[PDB]
C-alpha cells in the first residue's frame, strides 16, 4: 500500500516510507570486494563501512550517473530485504535523479524496476523539486548540492523553468579529494580507499565555511588558534590548520581543482539571470539551500554576503537553510507520495509494457 | 559519461 | 435593475454600476498563457499582470478590434463573474466602441451578449460621444486617444457630423513599441511580452510632452538635468535622458513610425475644417481631450499651441483637459444611462431575436 | 589607399582588402587566457584555438554588443600588424554593426579609430544592406544570421524600410548551447569552454535542418539510418541521431530555449507585414539569405515551406541563398568601398575631432 | 577414518588424532648415531634422549627447513609404527609449516607422502592460522615462536593479510646457544651435544623475562637473591645468576646474537604498520601468543609493557597467552580436521598424480 | 660562480656542476654504522657499501621524504667536502623533490641551506619537469621512476597541469623487497641490510619486463632457458627462474605487494583522463619515461601496448625513454641553471631571512 | 545590455 | 609520513 | 482587419 | 638456505 520512496544519491541511500518524517534506511552507497586472499563475496553498506579495511570500495555511482549496474542492483537488493525488509512488489516506488543525466541511465533504472524487482508502479522526480516541497514553498531557488552533483533549479509558483537549469559537476567528492592533497602537504597521507572514508569523515566534523576566506587565511597564518584535534582510528593524532575552510572554499572557487566554472554562488546567480526580470525578486527572496554539502558552518552565511554582492542593491536576500536539510529531498519524496493529486502520475508497469522505456521521458 | 568527464 | 456600464477599451476594462462617479473593476484586458511547463490554463487581468513573468500575454482586442474572441469572451465571464460579483441576466449593459469599427465586429459582440450572457438588453454607443456628455457639453470636438484608437468627433449642438470623424489607429501601444525602439539605442533591451508591460510603466510615469521638441532636445543634448532615474522590479536601475519626451512627441509626428498620418493637432484641425464654417468657432472654443494618452504632462498646452498656429487669428482656442479625463467615457456611460430618456434606445433581447444581428446598426 | 573592410562578427573576424573577392584573414574573434600557472599573456584567434585546451575563452563580443573592449582593441591590434601586416593609417576603413546596438556601442568604437588606430576616415555600415550589394540587389529582404545576432532588414528600390526592420537574438552561439544540453541527454558532456568550441565544429558539419520536423523526428525513433559517427580530438567516437536536426529546427521554435519570439520564418513575415501592400510582393520574390546559419543544408526549402503557407496563395516565394552566401556580407564591404559614389561618405578624423562621437549617427 | 594431525616442529614432533584435545605422541625431532664403535645403527627421539650420552644427535630440521631428508622419513617412519601404531594409508594427513619456507620442501615432503607412505590425502596449512582457530577468533595476530623459527601474522576476519607477514629466523635453538655462551663465562662448558639438550632442560625450568630488564641486571649485581640452584644428572651444582634473564632477553633485543633484527616486540609492530589503519585497532587488542618460546615467565607482561609503548596512547593492548599456547598449533589442527566444511580442501593422491607437486601451492 | 646541481634522489645522490653533461660524484645515499663492536662512527656512501658487511645501512630519505636529518645533512656534508671538493657558499645551488612532498620537508632543506651550508641562493625543482627540459620538449607526461617514488607529471606547451599530478609511493624499493621474498620461496634467503644491496645489484642486471606476463610465466613453467646465474659475492651460485620478470611486474600490477592503486600504465592514462580532451593528443604522443626503474629491458615496449589497449583507437601512442634516462633528470638541472632567463628565479638568503621559511613555496 | 538580457 | 605510511 | 494593417 | 644462513 504505503509507498516507499528512495533517494539514490551517490553518497547515501536514503529510503523509507511515506508519511515518515525521516528515512529508516541510510547507509552509504558503497560495494566493497576483498582486497586479499582468505567470507562474502561482497560486502554492502554497513558492512562494507565495518571491513573496509581489507575491502576495495566501489561507487556504482558517479556524479549521478549510475557506472555500474551489477552493484547498483546489489544495492537495491540489500535495501529493499536487508534494510527495509520488504517485498519490493507491494509498494508503489520513488526513486529520483539528478537534472540531465543522460536518458539512457534513467531509462535502465526503469528496465530493471520492472524486471528484477516487479514495482507495481514507479515514478522519477528531479531531487530539487522535492526539496522544494519539503520548504513549503511555491517559489524558489533549489540548490541541491550533495556529494555526487550539485544543482540548480528555478522554480516559480509551481512552474518549472527547465531553460535555467544548472549543472555542477562539483560536489562532495570533489572537495573528498581536494583535502586528501591539502592533507599530503600538512604531512599527511590518505591515499587508500578506505582512508577515503576516514577522510570525510574528518570533512564532515572539522571543516566551515570562512566568511572573507582571505582574512581567515592571515588569521590562520598569525596563530594555532584555529587548529583543531582529530583522533584517527588507530589512535594518532591529526592537526589540522587552515585546512578546516581551506577545503571548502573550493565550491566558490573551483579553479582550485582545475575546473572553469564559476562557483556556486555564481551559479545560482546565474540561473536567475536567466529568468525573465518580473520574477527575480521573488527568487532572491526565496533561496533554498538543501543537500549534504549545505551542512558546513556559515555557509548561508558565506552564501548571502556573496549573493549581496552580485545582486542589485535592495534586493533582500534570503537564504533558508533549515536543521535537517540533509533530509529534505527524502522528505519531499515522503510529502509527495501521500499527496493524493500526484496518484495519477505513477508509471504502471501495463504502460511501460505497451509503450517502451520511451515512456519514463514525460 | 561516454565522452568528457569518466561516468 | 441599475445598469451595468462596461467600457471595453484595448487597453483596460473598465466596468461598474450607472449612477456611481467611478468605475469599480478596472484592470487590464490581458489574458496570460504559461510559457513553460509545470495552475491554471489562463490568467486573466491582475492575475496575468501579477505572474507575468512565467506568461505570454496577449491582447484580445487590436486598434479597437477584436480579434480573438475566445479570450474576449473569457474577460468578460471573469468580469462579471469574479470582478463585480453579479449575474449578467439581472441588468441592462452599455458596451463602447471606436468609430468606424467593421461592423462584424459590433454584431459578434452583440451575438455573444444574447447567448453566453443572456443579457436582457444591451446597447453600443461611441467612446467619443460618451465622453462629451462628462464634459457637460454638448458641443465640441471629442479626442478620444487610448491604448487601442485615436479618434476625433465633432459635434454640435447635440447633433452628429459623421462626415468628419477621424480615425487614426495610432495610439497608447504604438507609443510603448516606439519606446522600446528608443530605450535599445539607449542601451537596455525590453523585447519580451512581460518586458511590454514594464515599458508601459515607464511611459505613465516619466514621459511628458516638450512645449519646443527641438528646444527641448537642444535642452537634453547640453545637460543632463531631464535625466530620470526609474528603478526596475529586479533593482536595477534605468537612466532616461530625452526619451522622456521623444516618445510621445510621436503622437504630433508619426512618420517616426512609419505613418503617413499627420499628427493628432492636424488630424483635430482636419476634422474642422470638413464641418460647415458656420460652427468652426465654436469648435475651437471647445476641444475636449479624454482618455489616457491625453494624461501626458503638458499636451494640453503644446496641443494650444499647435491648433493656435493651425487655425485664423483671434480664434480663441480653448481646450478642455480636466482631472480625470482618463476615466470621461466611462463616466459618461454612467451618466446616459442613468438618463431616463435614453430607456428607450435599449435593443431587447427580443428585438434581436426577431430581426437578426443588422438591427445594431441604429 | 586601398580601403580596409573588417567585418567584426562575433563569430568571425573576416577582415580584407576592398576589390578582392575574398577576405584574407578569417579568424574566430577569441580571447585566450592561461587556465593554470606555468608563455603569453594572452592568446589570440587561432592561438588560441591551437593551445584552447589550457586556456579560458573570451569573446569580447555578445549579441553584437562589444562587452570587453580591452579584449576587443587586442583583437585589432592583432589583426592589423599581425594577420594583415598592415599599419591602419594608411587606408579607410569599413566596419559593421547590426542593427539597433546601442548607440554607445557604436561611438566606442570609433572613439578607439580615432585614437589607438589614427585610422584617416572610418565608416560603419549595416551588415543587412552589404548583403544586399553582395546578392546584386536593390530590393529584398536580407536576413543576416550569423554567430551573434539574427537580424532582418527589408530593402526597396534603394530605400530603407527603418520601421519594419526585426532584430532577434536568437543565433549561432544559441544553438550551440541547446546542443550542449541534447548531447547531454544522449550521454556526452562538453562544458568546458575548449569543449564549447568542439561542440561548435560538430555542428556545422553535422546538422541539417529537417523538412517536416516531425516526420523526420519519427523516422529518427524508427531507426538508425539517420545516425552518423563524429571522432572527438582524443579518438573517441560520439554517435548522434536526432539531434542532427533537432538543434536547427530551434531557428523555427526558439521555445525551445525559452525564447517568447516566435521563429525566423515568421520574424520574416511580419517584417513583409510592417510595410505597405505595395511592395510586398516584390519582398516576396527576393528574399536573401545570409550569413553562417544559413548555411545549414536545406534551411532555404525549409523556409520556402513555412513561408509558403504563411504567405497568400500564388504568391511566389523565391529564395535567394548562393554559395559563399557566408561571406556576402564581407563581399559587399569590398563593394561598396570599390564604389565611387560612396566616397563622399568616409568620416574624417577632421570631422570627428569638430562634432565629437554623436556624428557617427548618421 | 579420523584424520591424523601432526605438527613437524624443529622441536618436538606433536601428533595425534582430530577430535582429541591434546597430542598423542610428543617427542624431540632428534636422529642419534652412536658416536663410538660396540646395537640399532640410529635412535629416535626419547631412545635417542635416553642413550644420548653415548650418541651425536642431529636436528633433520632447521629453521622450519628440513636438511635431511633421510632422517626426516625416518622419524615419521617411527612415528607413524612406533608412536600411534597406525598404518598411515588409513587415515587424511594434516602437516603444518612456516611461511615462507622455499617451495621445494613443501612439494618434498608431499612427495614423500604419496610414495612412502601412501597418504589417502593431505593438507598443508601454516601453523600460524591454526592457532588462531584454538584461540577461538577469526581476528588477531598470530605470533608463533618455537624452537625452529619464529613468525608473525596478522589476519582479520577470517581474510588472510600476506604481504605483512614477519619471519624471523631468532628462535628457540639460538637462545640455547646463546646460553651456553652466557654459562662459559659464569664457568661452565656445555658442548657436546649431549650437553646441548641438558641446557635445553635448564632453561626451560629457571628462566624468566625481566620486566625492566636493566632494573633486574642491577638487582643481580646487588645480591644473590635471583640465583637459583639445579643438579646436573651426573649431581654436580650449578648455580645460575643474571642468566635466568639475561638469555630470554635476547628476544627483544637480537642483537646479542649478532642480529640486526628488531626485537620481536617490534616484529609484531611492524606487521600492524604494515596493514591498512582501519583494522589497526582491532589487531592491538587481540594479540596471540603461542609455541614454545612464549612459555617464559612474564613474557606476556614484558610484551604488553614494550607495545605499549610503540603503540598510540588509548590503543588498548591486550595480549592473549593462555595455558597449553604450548600446543595451540597442534589443538587447532585437531579443530580443523573436525570441521565439515575444510573436508574439501584436502589435496587427494589422484590431484597430485595428475597435475604434479606443483598443485600444493594453493 | 657555476651552479651546482644535486639531485637528492632516495637511492643516489647524483650531482655536478652545471654545464657538464653528466654528473659527478654519484653514489648511493646511505649512511652507515658498526653493527659490532671494535674506525669511524659512520660511513657515507661508497664508504658504507665498501665495509657494509658489518654496519647497519640507513636512508635518511624515504619514499622522497627526509626521514633522518641528521643523516641527510651528513650526507650533503660528505657530498660537498669529499666528493665534490668544493665549498658551498661559492655557488648557486639546484635542490630537487618529487611532487606533493609534505612542506616541512621542503623548508626544513632550505633551512640547512641558509645555517649549516650558507648557500648564497637555492631552487628547488620539481624533478619531473626537469627531466622534461632534457628530452628537448615543451609538451609530453613524465614519468619519473626511481627508487624513491614513482610520479607523473604532464606538462603542455611550457604550462603545468597540476590538478593532474599523480603520486604512486610503488617504487625501486618496493621491488627489492618483494624480490627478496621470492628469492625466498625459490630458497635463498636475504634479510640482512648487507644483503638486501646484493638483491638490488641482482635485481639490475637480471630482471626484465615481460611482454605478455602470462605467456612467459607459461614459458617459465615449460623450460629452463629463461634462466639465469649469479654469482654472489662469497663465490655461491644463484640460479633465478621466472623471478626474473615475476619481480618487475608488480609495477603493472601494484596488488602483489597488497596496494590498492592501479599499475603504472593506468596511472598515466588516468592522468591523462584528467587532462582536458584538446591535448590528449598531444599528450599520447610524448610520454617520456625517466629514472632508474625505467632501465628494465623491455620495459617501453610492454608500456606501449598496456597503453593501446587503454588508449582509444588511433592515438598513437608514442613513447619516448632514451639512453641515460636514468640521469634525465641531472640533466635537466645541467640545461636550466644555465639557462640564462631561470636566474631570476633563484631565492637569496636575503629574501629568505626577511620572509622566513614560507618563501619557498612559490 | 545593461539591462534585459547580459551584455 | 606522520601517519598513513611511515615517513 | 483582413487586409491593411492586421487586426 | 641453498644462500645466506645455512639450511
Ligand atoms: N556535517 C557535514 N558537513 C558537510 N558535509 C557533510 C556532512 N554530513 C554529510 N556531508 C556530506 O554530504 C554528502 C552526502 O549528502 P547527500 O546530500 O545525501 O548526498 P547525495 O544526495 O549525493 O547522496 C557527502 O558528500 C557527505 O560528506
Ligand atoms: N499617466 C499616464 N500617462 C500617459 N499614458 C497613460 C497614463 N496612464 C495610462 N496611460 C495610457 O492609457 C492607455 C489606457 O487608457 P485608456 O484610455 O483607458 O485606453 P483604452 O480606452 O483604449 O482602454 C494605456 O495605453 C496607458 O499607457
Ligand atoms: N557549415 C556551417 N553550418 C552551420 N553553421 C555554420 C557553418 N559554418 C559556420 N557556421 C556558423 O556561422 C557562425 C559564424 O558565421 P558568421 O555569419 O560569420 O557569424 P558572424 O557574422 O556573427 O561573425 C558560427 O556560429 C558558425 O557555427
Ligand atoms: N617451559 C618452557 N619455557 C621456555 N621454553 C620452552 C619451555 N618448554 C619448551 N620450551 C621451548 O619450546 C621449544 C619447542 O616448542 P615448540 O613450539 O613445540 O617448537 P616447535 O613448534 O618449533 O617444534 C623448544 O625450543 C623448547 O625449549
Ligand atoms: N639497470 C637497472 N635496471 C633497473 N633498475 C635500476 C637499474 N639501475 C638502477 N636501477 C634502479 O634505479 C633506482 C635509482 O634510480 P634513480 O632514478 O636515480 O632513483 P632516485 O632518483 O629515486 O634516486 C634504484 O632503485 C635502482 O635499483
Ligand atoms: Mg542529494
Ligand atoms: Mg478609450
Ligand atoms: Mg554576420
Ligand atoms: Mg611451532
Ligand atoms: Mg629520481
Amino acid at each position: 500500500t504505503t509507498a516507499l520512496v528512495c533517494d539514490n544519491g551517490s553518497g547515501l541511500v536514503k529510503a523509507g516510507f511515506a508519511g515518515d518524517d525521516a528515512p529508516r534506511a541510510v547507509f552509504p552507497s558503497i560495494v566493497g570486494r576483498p582486497r586479499h586472499q582468505g567470507q562474502k563475496d561482497s560486502y554492502v553498506g554497513d558492512e562494507a563501512q565495518s571491513k573496509r579495511g581489507i575491502l576495495t570500495l566501489k561507487y556504482p555511482i558517479e556524479h549521478g550517473i549510475i557506472t555500474n549496474w551489477d552493484d547498483m542492483e546489489k544495492i537495491w537488493h540489500h535495501t529493499f530485504y536487508n534494510e527495509l525488509r520488504v517485498a519490493p512488489e507491494e509498494h508503489p516506488t520513488l526513486l529520483t535523479e539528478a537534472p540531465l543525466n543522460p536518458k539512457a541511465n534513467r531509462e535502465k533504472m526503469t528496465q530493471i524496476m520492472f524486471e528484477t524487482f516487479n514495482v507495481p508502479a514507479m515514478y522519477v522526480a528531479i531531487q530539487a523539486v522535492l526539496s522544494l516541497y519539503a520548504s513549503g514553498r511555491t517559489t524558489g531557488i533549489v540548490l541541491d548540492s550533495g556529494d555526487g552533483v550539485t544543482h540548480n533549479v528555478p522554480i516559480y509558483e509551481g512552474y518549472a523553468l527547465p531553460h535555467a537549469i544548472m549543472r555542477l559537476d562539483l560536489a562532495g567528492r570533489d572537495l573528498t579529494d581536494y583535502l586528501m592533497k591539502i592533507l599530503t602537504e600538512r604531512g599527511y597521507s590518505f591515499v587508500t580507499t578506505a582512508e577515503r572514508e576516514i577522510v570525510r569523515d574528518i570533512k564532515e566534523k572539522l571543516c566551515y565555511v570562512a566568511l572573507d576566506f582571505e582574512n581567515e587565511m592571515a588569521t590562520a597564518a598569525s596563530s594555532s588558534s584555529l587548529e583543531k584535534s582529530y583522533e584517527l582510528p588507530d589512535g594518532q593524532v591529526i592537526t589540522i590548520g587552515n585546512e578546516r575552510f581551506r577545503c571548502p572554499e573550493t565550491l566558490f572557487q573551483p579553479s582550485f581543482i582545475g575546473m572553469e566554472s564559476a562557483g556556486i554562488h555564481e551559479t545560482t546567480y546565474n540561473s536567475i539571470m536567466k529568468c525573465d526580470i518580473d520574477i527575480r525578486k521573488d527568487l532572491y527572496a526565496n533561496n533554498v539551500m538543501s543537500g549534504g554539502t549545505t551542512m558546513y558552518p556559515g555557509i548561508a552565511d558565506r552564501m548571502q554576503k556573496e549573493i549581496t554582492a552580485l545582486a542589485p542593491s535592495t534586493m533582500k536576500i534570503k537564504i533558508i537553510a533549515p536543521p535537517e536539510r540533509k533530509y529534505s529531498v527524502w522528505i519531499g519524496g515522503s510529502i509527495l507520495a501521500s499527496l493524493s493529486t500526484f496518484q495519477q502520475m505513477w508509471i504502471t508497469k501495463q504502460e511501460y509494457d505497451e509503450a517502451g522505456p520511451s515512456i519514463v521521458h514525460r | 559519461w561516454x565522452a568528457x568527464c569518466p561516468a
